[PDB]
């Protein structure tokens, strides 16, 4: 007559490491941490993201004319900019605090597209003929950006000073653009906006911007060797602006009503597709389906996902050493 | 192993033993069988998913890297984001290895200590009316049937009750 | 005859976690986390605390005229700032690099007000009318900055060149502040500094500054549809300050000796009262009296803290778990 | 328990000792009393605050967060140094509970082993001249007064002196 | 000591003992002397050897300074990067400092357990046919030579063959 | 006959610290800190440092007449700043975007100079007498930085409209320099440029420059009471550079090509000395040569090196407590 005390084996082959151990096969275990993932978009919260495609992020909210897929109000969970977007600043030039505006695009859920300044506002000049082949829409080879108007004098005339105002009375901030051209040479210069110093000047109750045209000839790009100074600004709530200018200046025409997100923002750049599906965890380099603590696969992510680590795995024993016998 | 009981004095584990960590394997008149320690079995499964529910508690916060995009004039304070980012990166990957790697070593010497005390607490009701075998078994010094088996596994046997038959049998 | 070994109980209901176990009562632990604040500012080693009241940071070291009560010299320990402080910048306008500026006076215990250029600087011009109903005094309905003076012509004349400069002999860095006047129109910038190109410009040996008048018509505020841009700069011991202008110049006449401080430096922002107390440990939400190492009550903090965490509780045991007998 | 005699073998505390954590409660002719074990206890309260102290010196650093302002056109630099703040908040959070739970736990444990230790310490002087109830109580087979008491408290007893008079009451 | 055994109810370690952590001390009428446990002192030298390695390969990763200037413009950015780096100094201080008094308390109870686990071994197979004195020494109750002591301290001791000289021996 | 179970003990009085205990002496131990250096630089991977001497980072790269000894082609592993260096830029004046210039040329391993501009390239002006005796040569009193030309007018003209290009045909990024005078008076002005507003513009594929010359008087500094505005930038692989200028310009006449590095990049400030060694780990305090993990020598270091932190030893315990007897 015997009675035995013992342990717990079985068939499992799982092993962990230890501090003092490595290869220590165990009866039970979990990993924390996942390495899958579904290399596609989502939708997070039920929201789609929105797919620039073809199109850069300068491209889109400036308004070229080849993006007009993308033109108007926008709602999205966050943003896919493709790699080899083609369609970005067509006129050649700077947009002013690029890395500023892209992070503030990135803090919203939503643009609803307006028209700002209707091109009756300004007075004694031609806002006809502010087209370029530089900017091709698609069905025409001259044309320029949805929310900007290129001003240049009538037929036979001398620029005179133009005003413009704008008193924003809704309760979400709005982002709107504008511009100051540069022309290559002083004919130019003169063909276009006269003779002449000339100065585009702009002001709200929290901003002050005063520019003039610098003529120099730069290398050619998309054929030309002129410039445009692109500059953004967002007009709060209660605040006015005011626009002056006596030439050179591209005029902000429609702007955008600005819905800043609650949650964390996200703009992806990547090649990925987007399907018809739901997700919690969205990384830049797919979705996460796992209610593990950890993840390596990538920092980037937006909604509720697992931590990011360097490790390959994190298994946490749980039963004892898989002694079996014989 | 630290308590000397798993892969120790006691050489290796019951693939017959399905519904627990620790338990008995008996043998008498009525034949033999495994089962499970309730009690032990239950105190360790409550603590070890406690320390796992822990452990991922602790973990419930995430760094988030972002982004942001800087020009060619902020060389630096692109590489001051990056070190950042990777600076808790090393950090958190530091954090969960060298716990998992702590913690399994911990695991493991509870399960040990727990088939060590559990041993201890049936040598020493049995005391001398057993023979202990060094294997973690005991052969009485006399019939112990279903009933008796029984008392020994939850605390409840009778030493007395035993004593002199196990006298005689013995010297 | 008998002998027991055994263990301390008690009647301690205090608990504490392990990894393995919640609510573990035990015989003897301790607290590490402070969760109590005294709610007010009190002096830290014994240097009460600068209470900027009703005025803000600009005001303040502007001299705007209804802040005469901080008016001078100063020593503080850190700085109070009140979230609803009414008197800040005057006559509107935006004060360059406002956040550095913020940063640097932080950084300093003590300022020591001065005359850096008198009015009699400036030859061949008038420092009589430089007021404005924008910046109201509390007995005058039209004042200025205590530290600036705006400079207009003489009755009947022409703006000339002017010409001031200061040289630094002494031990301390020097925080000075001056200004470029943007009338709304060219018939407000004929009537105050005349006609012809007009520039402020300011040069050390580590310094250039260069400004123009920038003329346009901007929302009104304050009555105003100006506009002043503010400077600061700070002259180091041994650097000298040049300054030239033919108009458009609020000039720095009032400046400051600057004592930085050895010490962590703060700003708070909060409604808090300060009292007649010391303390050793200053929150921004109030004060700790504590030997306790970790804290829960905020990461803003100036003196001596225990470590802020998010922690509620933070109970090491020190004794052994609690099984009292019955 | 990892070494199963607190609230294992042993199965309660007692209130009545007051002037240590580890002791005996001993009977005899001239009555019972409860006693501390000084050299035990004091040991354990020496190292226990030597890892009080030692955690308090580790974590007599501190982050500090600034009040540091942004404007409009620094919205990546301030969400930089949010994001750092928030950083090392979260790895000091993490830091001081994930510790705090580890130490209780070994803490726990150490008083454990320190009840565990005495009583061998005991069984080990006694021998056969004392009867192991199991229950961390020895009952004696001799005589054993209060200077005798005091020998097995002070690890001084003397088991030949007795061992005749344990050994003719015992069998 | 938590397992009791080193500066334990074996108050002393053996400078005579030079190949190895653990091992034994024997006495019979071929002489004295000191031998080493290979198994014990082999598993717990490639243990440690992996706890240290361990140890250094999660420390494998550096956080990196720089020798980023900034302007007079650029105070906020210019402590924003000294608070960062000097953040990750003192995390990984932290880090440092507290694994190793933690590692070191654990590494030193590793020995304490092996010793105790060894003793537990060698009483275990000897049984009653020898005397434990108390202080990690056996005295056998029968006659036992160099192949006799050998099988002692690699597991193979034969109980039944010294029994009865034991036992006369004894009683 | 006996059998006793035991356990080491040696003559070691080295110890370690546990949580639970201070001073224990151990029969086994190892340090894992580094607290020892060889106080000089070595190479990393068999290639020397860069030793500036006597001149700055601006002086090097500017081309500073004193600064001849490193003139031309370049290779670092890193590079060593002394700290009392006096050739810097010595015709007063800043560089703008110091740091991110310093940054910029840290992130390399080579420069490869080359002539960008010849004298030839400005038509109608003269390129002979720009010298100054603020900037001395070893041999002469009055020169000029190596890689740029001081351009005036031909002893009787006006200045005329001068235009440079440079189309970037290698594989390599060029850092190149140029600079805009600021005359102290206008006399000086008309002296050297004539008279008239004058402009210096720059712009390539991605970057635009314009700026005008800045007349103000400004204190003395190595003789001169004029300013110069030094520039830098880099011209990327493909992209041409565009100058024009009707004078005021400080023309970029050598520039460089860089290579930008694989590794990690340092500049070290010290008075340590160079020396002819190998190292697998330079530290700006010294070299390392050691196998331990951890390091309290300094965080600042480039190549392979352990973990700095601030603690004076890392000992863990790998023997047991030793306790030899008697
Ligand atoms: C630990 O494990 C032991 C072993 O199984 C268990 O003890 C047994 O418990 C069962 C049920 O409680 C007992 O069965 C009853 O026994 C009584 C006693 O009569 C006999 O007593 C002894 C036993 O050795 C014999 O020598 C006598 O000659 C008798 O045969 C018996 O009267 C009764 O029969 C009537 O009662 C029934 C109600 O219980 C009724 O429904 C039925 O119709 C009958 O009219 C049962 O046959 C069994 O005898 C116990 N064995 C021993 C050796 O004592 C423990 O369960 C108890 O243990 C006590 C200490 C407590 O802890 C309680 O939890 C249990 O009552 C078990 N303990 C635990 C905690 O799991
Ligand atoms: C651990 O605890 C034990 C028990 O209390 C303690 O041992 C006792 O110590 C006291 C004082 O040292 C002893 O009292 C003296 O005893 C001597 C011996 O005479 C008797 O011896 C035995 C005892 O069993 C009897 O059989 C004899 O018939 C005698 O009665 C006695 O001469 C003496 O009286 C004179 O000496 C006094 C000075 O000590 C003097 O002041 C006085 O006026 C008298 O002229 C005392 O009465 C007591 O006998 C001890 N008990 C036993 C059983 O031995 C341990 O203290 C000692 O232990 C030794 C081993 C060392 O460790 C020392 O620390 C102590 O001296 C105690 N040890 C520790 C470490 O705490
Ligand atoms: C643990 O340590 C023990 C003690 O040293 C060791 O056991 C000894 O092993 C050696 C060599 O294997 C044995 O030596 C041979 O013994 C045989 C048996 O004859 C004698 O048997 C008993 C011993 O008590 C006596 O009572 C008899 O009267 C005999 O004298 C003997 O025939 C032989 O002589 C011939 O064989 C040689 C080949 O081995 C040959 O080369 C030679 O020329 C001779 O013709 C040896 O003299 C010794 O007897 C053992 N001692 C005992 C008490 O049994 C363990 O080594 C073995 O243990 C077994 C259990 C396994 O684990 C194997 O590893 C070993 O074979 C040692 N074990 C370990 C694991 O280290
Ligand atoms: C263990 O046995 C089961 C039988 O149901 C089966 O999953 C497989 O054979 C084994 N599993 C593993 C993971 O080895
Ligand atoms: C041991 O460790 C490594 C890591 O997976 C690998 O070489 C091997 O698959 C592991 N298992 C065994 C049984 O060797
Ligand atoms: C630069 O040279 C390349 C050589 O093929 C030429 O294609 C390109 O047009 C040139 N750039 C300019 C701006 O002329
Ligand atoms: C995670 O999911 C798996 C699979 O559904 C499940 O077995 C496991 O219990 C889950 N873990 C938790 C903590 O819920
Ligand atoms: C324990 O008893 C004491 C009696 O002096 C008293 O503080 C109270 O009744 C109890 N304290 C706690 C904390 O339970
Ligand atoms: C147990 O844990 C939580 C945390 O305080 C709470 O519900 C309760 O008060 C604790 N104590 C008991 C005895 O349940
Ligand atoms: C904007 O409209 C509101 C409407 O009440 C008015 O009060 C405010 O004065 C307007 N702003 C300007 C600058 O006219
Ligand atoms: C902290 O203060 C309390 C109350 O004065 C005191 O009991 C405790 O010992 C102090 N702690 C230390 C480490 O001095
Ligand atoms: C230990 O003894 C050796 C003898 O060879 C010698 O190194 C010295 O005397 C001692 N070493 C130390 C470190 O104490
Ligand atoms: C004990 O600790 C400190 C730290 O080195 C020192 O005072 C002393 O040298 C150490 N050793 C001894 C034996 O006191
Ligand atoms: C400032 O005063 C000192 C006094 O010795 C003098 O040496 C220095 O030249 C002065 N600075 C200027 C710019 O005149
Ligand atoms: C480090 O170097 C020392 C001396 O050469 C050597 O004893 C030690 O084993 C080395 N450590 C490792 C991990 O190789």
């Amino acid at each position: 007559d015997k009675i035995c005390i013992g342990y717990h084996a079985n068939n499992s082959t799982t092993q962990v490491d230890t501090l003092l151990e490595k290869n220590v096969t165990v009866t039970h275990s979990v990993e924390l941490l996942e390495n899958q993932k579904e290399k596609r978009f989502c939708k997070i919260m039920n929201k789609a993201p929105l797919d620039l495609k073809d199109c850069t992020i300068e491209g889109w909210i400036l308004g070229n004319p080849k993006c007009d897929l993308l033109l108007g109000d926008q709602s999205w969970s966050y943003i896919v900019e493709r790699p080899n977007a083609q369609n970005g600043i067509c006129y050649p030039g700077v947009l002013n605090e690029l890395e500023e505006l892209k992070a503030f695009i990135g803090s919203g859920e939503r643009v609803e597209r307006f028209e700002m300044f209707p091109k009756s506002t300004w007075a004694g000049v031609d806002t006809s003929r502010g087209v370029t082949n530089a900017c091709p829409s698609y069905t025409i080879d001259s044309s320029f950006y949805r929310n900007l108007v290129w001003i240049v004098k009538t037929d036979s005339a001398t620029y005179p000073v133009i005003k413009g105002t704008y008193n924003n009375t809704g309760t979400q901030p709005i982002l709107y653009f504008w511009g100051v051209h540069h022309p290559l040479d002083t004919t130019v210069q003169d063909n276009l906006y006269g003779s002449g110093d000339k100065y585009v000047r702009m002001g709200t109750e929290s901003m002050n911007f005063a520019k003039s045209p610098e003529i120099a000839a730069r290398p050619a790009v998309n054929g030309q060797r002129s410039r445009i100074d692109y500059y953004w600004s967002v007009l709060r709530p209660g605040e006015t602006l005011n626009v002056e200018s006596n030439g050179n200046l591209i005029a902000p025409w429609y702007a955008y009503k600005f819905v800043s997100t609650n949650k964390k923002g996200a703009v992806f750049k990547s090649d990925l597709p987007i399907e018809n599906c739901d997700a919690t965890c969205q990384t830049i380099t797919g979705v996460l389906r796992t209610n593990k603590t950890f993840q390596n696969v990538s920092p980037l992510w937006i909604g509720e996902c697992p931590k990011y680590v360097k490790s390959e795995s994190l298994r946490l024993a749980t039963g004892l050493r898989n002694v079996p016998q014989i | 192993g630290i308590f000397g009981a798993i892969a120790g004095f006691i050489e290796g584990g019951w693939t017959g033993m399905i519904d627990g960590w620790y338990g008995y394997h008996h043998e008498n008149s009525q034949g033999s069988g495994y089962a499970a320690d309730r009690e032990s079995t239950q105190k360790a499964i409550d603590g070890i998913t406690n320390k796992v529910n822990s452990i991922i508690n602790k973990m419930n916060t995430q760094f988030e890297a972002v982004d942001h995009e800087f020009s060619n004039l902020e060389r630096r304070i692109g590489n001051l984001n990056k070190r950042m980012e990777d600076g808790f990166l090393d950090v958190w990957t530091y954090n969960a290895e060298l716990l998992v790697l702590l913690e399994n070593e911990r695991t493991l010497d509870l399960h040990d200590a727990n088939v060590k005390n559990l041993y201890e607490k049936v040598k020493s009701q049995l005391r001398d009316n057993a023979n202990d075998l060094g294997n973690g078994c005991f052969e009485f010094w006399h019939k112990c049937d279903n009933e008796c088996m029984e008392s020994v596994k939850n605390g409840t046997y009778d030493y007395p009750k035993y004593q002199k038959e196990s006298k005689l049998n013995r010297q």
